[PDB]
């Protein structure tokens, strides 16, 4: 009873077109990531930062300890080729079953085996279903760790000498550290698990997280849903949508998130400085050149009677001056060195400061996440010259969108799904009308 | 401070739990044509 | 005096507002005598003029120029790198007519605080106590008919 | 060009609509 | 054992100077075939006390306590500067360079806010002569520059200021200037405040001390625009001595 | 010099005939500064009164 | 009374050369030669007696007291004023383009 | 108006000498300078040190003078502070430091020489424009 | 760039990524033909 | 260059602080609120007129019948929201007259601002600043961002006065 714009809505009760909908789905993203890779590869010159040339997958491979050597120099592009074509070979046989099943296979696959079919009502069956697909998502978060410890590491922007990749040996899995950061207070200064800052709670996080998905999933397999779940519940497969919908759009928002304040799993040097990092930068690029001139940077007092250069933070850590007084709670490698107990230490300012970080706070102050929408660098009024936006600004706004209308999706499947399991999705019945059989309000 | 901090965790936590164990008490049941 | 009173924005009905209730006296006050006519000269004798007042301006910097309209003097804002204060140009004010026939002053404040009032027009001395005048223009009425006409139409 | 072979591929999709028309396929 | 940043970060602790073991009663010995410099020096205010204005004669009012509402943004820290050995014997801190200054505001009983520029700036502070030795009785008295608490770039909520921005009311544009001369005409105030620090421990083998301090200075005067009030600022303090 | 009669006020002097005395900003019609009332000031007992 | 006292500044010798006491360190560049080094020493060396007094600056090679020489008639000297010093004001003073 | 050999000719040397550019010569050396430079010089401001510019009388008085071809293609190679006692060659881009500086590494001596003509060129098109600032935008 | 080898399939590999877009549109044509039903 | 007269009405008239304007604010802004909460109400509270999961096919135009429940409707705000419609007629005047009256009453304003009679200023905030230099409001801050739009954008955008302001003339903040 579907029109031809909700069409896919037929597709409900019939499991083998479904599935075919879903593989040759699951074959355009393969594609995607395969094409984008050799359009990145293609276009790439490596004596440009990565962040001036609009990339975003090379620096997911690059990340991942391919093709990089120490500082973040790609020494060998051929594992970026790699990844692309074998991706993009890959979409074709998803591409193949997914429309084998959809236009020729079984309509539904109840009656070709047990196995495959399913009904949406059968909670034994959809949480065997669910269970499968823990112990595959497990046994992802393991391939991370196996590639952090036994097939040549990470990138690590920590590694003492500009970064490097580095073999992951001591992975954290102390549960006070792992579960420490699920419990810390999203708000600045703690940032939830977004503060993540050292590979070895990265990859102490994906071993529990693997082991917990794998027991869950064999966990699942095993049991049926107790009673309180049963009543709890509304058990369909426009229900199941709509719980899913939800869980991608927290995800979401939370990776729009961790990409614009963390410089751990996202490293600077391939996607560009964070919008604290490069407002810190400058005031660490002004504080240098105007000491450099004879300013006591220390002493200097400014405008407001707060310090020009250097100020306390509100529990007293000698921070940045300046508008960037908001970004304190901000840590990188570049800047850590100049930190002693109580924040910023003025005798390493004075004496310590090397090229490499007067280069790169230039670089990063010059580089921060602000562009217009066709790719003029800088501020607002800035004139056309530079052309760049930061690969932060893009992977964080485009996800915004999109776990916006992810929790939009939620909204309209959550509560139609509740309707028509009730059986008033589709009008209010005029012989029957609920308000009418009730008294009034007064 | 601290007894308002107390105070204030108490309030919400009891309120939240309301919030969870009601949704948790058959609601979807509570509807006016097919309760199940 | 009369035709000078003429040459003075606060005259114009332009330059009110639409809650600055009362007679023209409520804002500048009532206006007393003509100061004279303020000619301005930098320190090489060359006569400046003061850029006025346009009707859309609730503000407006003074600048000074020349006969050729070129800028000679000016009150900075930012007085680091200012290059044309009264200051550095030696801008002094001599009146003509009215109250300060003759009189010239030179130091730079009092010459500023002319200067001031001379994007205005011609300078009038005011009477502000009479009416607690508040120093902010109001419209005429012929502001005031034509708002309400135009409205109502 | 590069506009030759965007042009073969996007010939490629509604060639296949048409050929099915044309055949009476299960469109 | 010793603190890193990630053990200080948002406790406080970072606003707080070092602490001296109550058993730190030794005493430094100077020798003047030898010159000194003060490492660090640290203040750490933990009273702020202003005196009220009694409006009358001869009454004289006192100094009463007020609220902080600035947080813990109070320490002046890493100060150092010449020790010089006198020729009666005493001894000459000449504060040199370090984070010597802090913006404060105060809130006195009925909420006027009081702000002060919190400061040891050109300090220079002696003790009695005769001293050889720093002691758990050492004085150090002293004076130093307050200089206005917004610099020559600041300007107010109408857009005036003293090396920038406009010089007169330009929302009142008739109005008559002389009653508004105070507020258009910003003045920079530099003002002399006095300080004593009193040493209470010494720890004879590492050259550090620790003590009380108490200094008067003038709160802020927003470029002319009102009277100060006078403060008294009570606190602790460390300092570390090397031969130099 | 200034006391509350001599200010008009009427229903100041009724609380504090009973024992309020001091004001949240810190206060007291005594003329000590730095007490703290507590609830029970002048503010409190107005909002008791509304509430 | 009331006197603008950077206004007045503006009114000597400050207003026309680089005043040694008082110009902020940006205005060296006008000159060549002294940008940054010999700017540097001439501010942390400063107040100045007289125009001349720079010369007197301790560590000066042959060539920088060439530089100083040729340049002098571009330098003044006027009574420092706490208002452009303070707030260590002479090596940034919020100006920049 | 338009780009006429009178605006492309800029000078060679401190001699005098000068040197007439080519159309070509000046659009390559623009792109040049954006690839290169446009990041801290848009404008021909510096935005990590706004008290020095690009502007001719700017360059005129550095040391070694850089208001001509050779001292701006000699900058690129071996960069000095304004007063010349310095080099700057580990905190600016050059030639002498394109192993940290890897955008300068693919440039050749023709390359040099168009950059630095867009550089003395621009100034005579755009005026105050050039190294103003945001007040000129 | 793409390693020598392949160089020759440079303007192909910038028009790939648009194709699945084109799946969506192709959508649009399929229902065009059988006139949204 | 519709948006070139949006600034300008900023920082030359102060529009956004004209009670006028901020009437036709409310008639705009109540008009498109009035309209998606309508048309949300309608789809929700529909009468099932078929069986299928389209909705829209069940709703023939010459029908007697109302093809949703106002009763329903009502109960719903009522609930919610406190207040509900109960007057089909009142409903569909009322969203005539909110839009309408809005951008009538703008239209006054702007003939004041024919003339400059605007509403720029509170006197008493003015009369307050001058004297106390403490004293800030958001009143206060945007009155220096319209001088800086004024002073900033003039001489580019009224090309017949010949505006020359010299850079130290311009209103700036510390370092922008
Ligand atoms: C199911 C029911 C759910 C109900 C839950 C109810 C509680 C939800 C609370 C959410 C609101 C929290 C606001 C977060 C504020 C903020 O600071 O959030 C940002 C934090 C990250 O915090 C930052 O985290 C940073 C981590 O970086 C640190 O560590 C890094 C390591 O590389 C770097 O070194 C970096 O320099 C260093 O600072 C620092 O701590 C910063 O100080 C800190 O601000 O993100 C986060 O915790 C990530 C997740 C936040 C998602 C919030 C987005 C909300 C979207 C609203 C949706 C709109 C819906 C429309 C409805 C219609
Ligand atoms: C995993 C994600 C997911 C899945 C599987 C579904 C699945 C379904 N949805 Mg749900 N939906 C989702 C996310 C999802 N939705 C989100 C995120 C939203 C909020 C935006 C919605 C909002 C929504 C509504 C409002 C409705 C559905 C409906 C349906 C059903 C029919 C849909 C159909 O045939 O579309 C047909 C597809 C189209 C008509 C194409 C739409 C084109 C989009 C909107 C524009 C694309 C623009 C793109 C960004 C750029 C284009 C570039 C250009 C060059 C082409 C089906 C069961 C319908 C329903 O209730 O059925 C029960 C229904 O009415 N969905
Ligand atoms: C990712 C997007 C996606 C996917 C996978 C599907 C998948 C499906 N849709 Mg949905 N649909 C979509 C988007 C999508 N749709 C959008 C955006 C709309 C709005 C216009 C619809 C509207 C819609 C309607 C109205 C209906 C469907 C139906 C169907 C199913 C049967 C279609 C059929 O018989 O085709 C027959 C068509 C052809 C045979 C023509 C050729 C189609 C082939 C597959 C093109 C392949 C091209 C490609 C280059 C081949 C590569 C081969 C390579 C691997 C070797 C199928 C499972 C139908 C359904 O549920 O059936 C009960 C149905 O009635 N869809
Ligand atoms: C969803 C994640 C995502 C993100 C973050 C990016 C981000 C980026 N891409 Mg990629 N891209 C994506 C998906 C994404 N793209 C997809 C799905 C395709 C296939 C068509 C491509 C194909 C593609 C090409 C072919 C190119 C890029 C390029 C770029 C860069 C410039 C983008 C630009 O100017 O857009 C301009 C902004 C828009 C067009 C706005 C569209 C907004 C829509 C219409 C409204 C949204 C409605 C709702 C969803 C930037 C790094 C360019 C680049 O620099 O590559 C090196 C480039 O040439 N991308
Ligand atoms: C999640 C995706 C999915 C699901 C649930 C199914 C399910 C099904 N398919 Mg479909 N199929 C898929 C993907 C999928 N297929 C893909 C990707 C292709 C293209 C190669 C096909 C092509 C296809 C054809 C051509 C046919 C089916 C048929 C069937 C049915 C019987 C299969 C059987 O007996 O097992 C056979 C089991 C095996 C061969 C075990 C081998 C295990 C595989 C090959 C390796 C494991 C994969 C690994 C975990 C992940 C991939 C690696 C990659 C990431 C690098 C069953 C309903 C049949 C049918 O419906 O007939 C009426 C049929 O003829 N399928
Ligand atoms: C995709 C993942 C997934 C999904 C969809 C499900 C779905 C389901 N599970 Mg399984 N489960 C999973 C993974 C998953 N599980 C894994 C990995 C494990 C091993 C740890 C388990 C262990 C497990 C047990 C032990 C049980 C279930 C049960 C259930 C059912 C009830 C769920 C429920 O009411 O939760 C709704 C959630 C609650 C009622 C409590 C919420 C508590 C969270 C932590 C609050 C936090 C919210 C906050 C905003 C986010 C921050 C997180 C915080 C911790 C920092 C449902 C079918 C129950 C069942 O019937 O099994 C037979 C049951 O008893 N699950
Ligand atoms: C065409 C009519 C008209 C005009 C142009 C004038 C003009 C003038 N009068 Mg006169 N006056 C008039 C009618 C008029 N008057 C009438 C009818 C009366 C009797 C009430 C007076 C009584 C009067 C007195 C007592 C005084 C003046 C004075 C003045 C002068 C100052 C006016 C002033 O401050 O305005 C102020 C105007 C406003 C602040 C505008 C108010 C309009 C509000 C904002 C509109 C409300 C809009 C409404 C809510 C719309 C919502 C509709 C929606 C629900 C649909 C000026 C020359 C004064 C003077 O200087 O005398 C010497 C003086 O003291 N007038
Ligand atoms: C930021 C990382 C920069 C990039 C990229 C480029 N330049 Fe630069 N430039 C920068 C600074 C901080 C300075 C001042 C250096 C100093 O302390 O003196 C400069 C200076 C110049 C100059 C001298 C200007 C003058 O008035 O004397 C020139 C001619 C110059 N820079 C040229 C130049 C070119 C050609 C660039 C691209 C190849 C380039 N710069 C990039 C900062 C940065
Ligand atoms: C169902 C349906 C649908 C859907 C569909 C889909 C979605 C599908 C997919 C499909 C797919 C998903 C496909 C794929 C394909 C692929 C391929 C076919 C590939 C190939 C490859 C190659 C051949 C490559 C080559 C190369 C190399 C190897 C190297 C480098 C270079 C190059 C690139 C050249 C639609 C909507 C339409 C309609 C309705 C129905
Ligand atoms: C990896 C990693 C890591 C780790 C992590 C982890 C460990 C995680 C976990 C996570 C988790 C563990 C999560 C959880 C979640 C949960 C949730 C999200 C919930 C939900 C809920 C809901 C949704 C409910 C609802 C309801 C109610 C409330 C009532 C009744 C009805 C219902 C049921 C509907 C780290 C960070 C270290 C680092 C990096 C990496
Ligand atoms: C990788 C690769 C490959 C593959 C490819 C493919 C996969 C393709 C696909 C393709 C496709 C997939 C295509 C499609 C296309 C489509 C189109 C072209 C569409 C169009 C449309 C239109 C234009 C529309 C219109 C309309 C309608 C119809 C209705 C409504 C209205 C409108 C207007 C919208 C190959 C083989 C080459 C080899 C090499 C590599
Ligand atoms: C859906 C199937 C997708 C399969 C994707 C696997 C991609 C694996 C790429 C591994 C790259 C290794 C490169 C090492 C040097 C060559
Ligand atoms: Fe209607």
């Amino acid at each position: 009873g579907f029109a031809w714009w909700a069409g896919n809505a037929r597709l409900i009760n019939l499991s083998g077109k479904l599935l075919g909908a879903h593989v040759a789905h699951a074959g355009l993203i393969v594609f995607w990531a395969g094409a984008m890779t050799l359009f990145e590869l293609a276009h790439f010159i490596p004596e440009k930062p990565m962040y001036e040339q609009g990339l975003i997958l090379i620096p997911h491979i690059a990340t991942l300890g391919w093709g990089v050597g120490p500082g973040g120099e790609v020494v060998d592009t051929f594992p970026f080729f790699v990844v692309g074509v074998v991706h993009l070979i890959s979409s074709a046989v998803l591409g193949f079953g997914g429309v084998y099943h959809a236009i020729r296979g079984p309509e539904t696959l109840e009656e070709y085996s047990s196995f495959f079919g399913y009904d949406w009502k059968d909670k034994n069956k959809m949480t065997t279903i669910l269970g499968f697909h823990l112990i595959v998502l497990g046994i992802g978060a393991l391939l991370l760790v196996a590639k952090a410890m036994f097939f040549g590491g990470l990138y690590d922007t920590w590694a003492p000498g500009g970064g490097d990749v580095r073999v992951i040996t001591n992975p954290t899995l102390d549960p006070r550290v792992i579960f420490g950061y699920l419990l810390k207070s999203p708000f600045g200064g703690e940032g939830w698990i977004v503060s993540v800052n050292n590979l070895e709670d990265v990859v102490g996080g994906h071993i529990w997280i693997g082991l917990i998905c794998i027991a869950g999933g064999i966990w699942h397999i095993l049991t049926t849903p107790f009673g309180w779940a049963r009543r709890a519940f509304i058990w369909s497969g426009e229900a199941y949508l709509s719980y899913s919908l939800g869980a991608l759009s927290m995800m979401g928002f939370i990776a729009t998130c961790f990409v614009w304040f963390n410089n751990t799993v996202y490293p600077s040097e391939f996607y560009g400085p964070t919008g604290p990092e490069a407002s810190q930068a400058q005031a660490m690029t002004f504080l240098i050149r105007d000491q450099k001139l004879g300013a006591n940077v220390g002493s200097a007092q400014g405008p407001t009677g707060l310090g020009k250069y250097l100020m306390r933070s509100p529990t007293g850590e000698i921070i940045f001056g300046g508008e960037t007084m908001r970004f304190w709670d901000f840590r990188g490698p570049w800047l850590e060195p100049l930190r002693g107990p109580n924040g910023l230490d003025l005798n390493k300012i004075k004496n310590d400061i090397q090229p490499w970080q007067e280069r790169r706070a230039a670089e990063y102050m010059t580089h921060a996440p602000l562009g217009s929408l066709n790719s003029v660098g800088g501020v607002a009024t800035e004139i056309n010259s530079v052309n760049f936006v930061s690969p932060r600004s893009w992977l964080a706004t485009s996800h915004f969108v999109l776990a916006f209308f992810f929790l939009v999706g939620h909204l309209w499947h959550a509560g139609r799904a509740r309707a028509a399991a009730a059986g008033f999705e589709k009008g209010i019945d005029r012989e029957s009308e609920p308000v009418l059989s009730m008294p009034s309000l007064d | 401070m601290e007894t308002l901090k107390i105070t204030v965790y108490i309030v919400v936590t009891f309120f939240v739990l309301l919030f969870v164990f009601g949704f948790l008490s058959g609601d979807p049941a509570r509807n006016p044509k097919r309760k199940d | 005096e009369k035709l000078a009173f003429y040459d003075y924005i606060g005259n114009n009905p332009a330059k009110g507002g639409l809650f600055r209730t009362g007679p023209m006296n409520k804002g500048d006050g009532i206006a007393q005598a003509w100061k004279g006519h303020a000619v301005f000269r930098n320190k090489e004798g060359e006569e400046l003029f003061v850029r006025r007042m346009p009707a859309f301006f609730e503000s407006f910097p003074v600048i000074l120029t020349d006969k050729n309209g070129v800028v000679k003097a000016d009150i900075p804002f930012r007085r680091a790198e200012s290059k044309y204060s009264f200051e550095q140009q030696g801008v002094t004010v001599s009146f003509y007519g009215g109250e300060l026939n003759g009189q010239t002053f030179t130091d730079p404040p009092t010459v500023k605080s002319y200067a001031r009032k001379a994007i205005f027009g011609e300078i009038f001395e005011f009477d502000t106590e009479t009416l607690n005048s508040d120093g902010i223009f109001r419209t005429s009425p012929r502001g005031w008919f034509t708002f309400a006409h135009a409205v109502f139409a | 060009a590069q506009l030759t072979m965007i042009a073969m591929i996007g010939i490629a999709g509604p060639m296949i609509i048409f050929l099915l028309a044309v055949r009476r396929g299960n469109l | 054992q010793t603190l890193t940043y990630d053990d200080i970060v948002g406790t406080g602790l970072a606003n707080k100077c070092p602490t001296l073991d109550d058993t730190a009663r030794g005493a430094y010995p100077i020798d003047s075939s030898q010159t000194y410099r003060i490492a660090r020096l640290c203040l750490q205010p933990t009273t702020f006390l202003v005196k009220e204005e009694p409006k009358n004669k001869r009454q004289e009012a006192e100094f009463v306590p007020t609220k902080l509402v600035t947080r813990e943004t109070t320490s002046l820290d890493q100060i150092q500067g010449e020790l010089k050995v006198n020729s009666d014997g005493s001894l000459t801190f000449v504060e040199e360079d370090g984070i010597d200054f802090q913006p404060v505001t105060v809130q006195m009983a009925g909420g006027e806010r009081i702000p002060l520029l919190f400061t040891v700036k050109n300090l220079v502070a002696s003790t009695q002569p005769n001293v050889t030795s720093i002691t758990t009785s050492t004085d150090f008295k002293g004076e130093f520059n307050v200089p206005s608490y917004r610099t020559a770039n600041f300007l107010d909520p109408k857009g005036r200021g003293l090396a920038s921005g406009y010089d007169s009311a330009i929302a009142l544009p008739q109005a008559k200037e002389e009653e508004l001369a105070r507020a258009n005409v910003k003045r920079f105030s530099l003002t002399k405040g006095q300080i004593s620090l009193n040493v209470a421990k010494v720890d004879g083998r590492t050259g550090e001390i620790a003590g009380t301090f108490e200094s008067e200075q003038l709160s802020d005067d927003d470029m002319g625009a009102h009277e100060p009030h006078e403060v008294k600022i009570q606190g602790v303090f460390y300092a570390s001595i090397e031969p130099a | 010099l200034n006391p509350m009669w001599r200010q008009g006020m009427f229903v100041l002097p009724f609380m504090a005939r009973l024992g309020v005395t001091g004001s949240w900003s810190g206060w007291s019609i005594t003329g000590e500064t730095g007490i703290d009332p507590g609830f029970w000031s002048f503010e409190g007992v107005a909002l008791a009164h509304i509430v | 009374e009331l006197v603008n006292v950077v206004d007045e500044k503006l009114g000597t010798a400050y207003g026309e050369k680089i005043d040694l006491n008082n110009t902020n360190i940006a205005a060296f560049i006008q000159y060549r030669g002294l940008y940054p080094t010999l700017a540097k020493l001439i501010v942390k060396n400063a107040p100045y007696e007289s125009v001349e007094d720079v010369l007197n600056i301790p560590g000066l090679t042959e060539r920088q007291k060439q530089i100083l020489r040729e340049n002098l008639e571009h330098f003044t000297v006027t009574e420092v004023e706490t208002a452009l010093v303070e707030g260590g004001d002479r090596y940034n003073n919020g100006l920049y383009k | 108006a338009e780009l006429t050999p009178e605006v492309l000719t800029v000078p060679l040397n401190s001699e005098g000498k000068t040197i007439t550019l080519t159309e070509k010569q000046y659009l390559e050396g623009k792109r040049l300078f954006q690839y290169a430079c446009a990041s801290c010089h848009v404008g021909g401001i510096t935005k990590t040190n706004p008290s020095l510019d690009l502007r001719t009388e700017t360059l005129a008085l550095a040391t070694p003078p850089r208001d001509n071809i050779e001292g701006l293609v000699d900058y690129m190679k071996n960069p000095t502070t304004y007063d010349g006692e310095q080099e700057i060659a580990e905190v600016h881009p050059s030639l002498r430091s394109a192993d940290i500086f890897p955008k300068m590494r693919n440039l050749t001596e023709k390359d040099l020489v168009a950059i630095a003509g867009h550089i003395l060129v621009e100034p005579k098109i755009l005026g105050d424009k050039w190294g103003g600032g945001k007040v000129y935008y | 760039k793409l390693p020598e080898a392949y160089a020759i399939f440079d303007p192909l590999v910038d028009v790939l990524p648009v194709i699945p877009v084109l799946f969506l549109a192709l959508a649009f044509v399929w229902q065009a033909a059988v006139g949204f039903r | 260059a519709i948006f070139r007269f949006l600034l300008f009405f900023q920082g030359f008239h102060n529009w956004t602080l004209n009670p006028f304007h901020m009437m036709g604010v409310a008639g705009v802004l109540g008009g498109a609120l009035l309209c998606a909460i309508h048309g949300a109400t309608v789809e929700n509270t529909l009468f099932q007129d078929g069986e299928g999961a389209s909705t829209f096919r069940a709703f023939n135009p010459t029908q007697a019948e109302e093809t949703y429940s106002m009763v329903t409707a009502n109960r719903f705000w009522s609930q919610i929201f406190g207040i509900a419609f109960s007057n089909k007629r009142w409903l569909h005047f009322f969203m005539l007259f909110v839009p309408v009256t809005g951008l009538w009453m703008s239209a006054i304003g702007v003939v004041g601002l024919a003339l400059n009679l605007r509403s720029y200023d509170f006197i008493s905030q003015e009369i307050r600043a001058a004297e106390d230099p403490e004293f800030e409001t958001f009143y206060t801050k945007n009155l220096l961002l319209n001088e800086g739009i004024r002073a900033w954008m003039a001489p580019q955008d009224q090309p017949h006065e010949n505006f020359v302001f010299p850079e130290e003339v311009l209103p700036r903040g510390n370092a922008l």
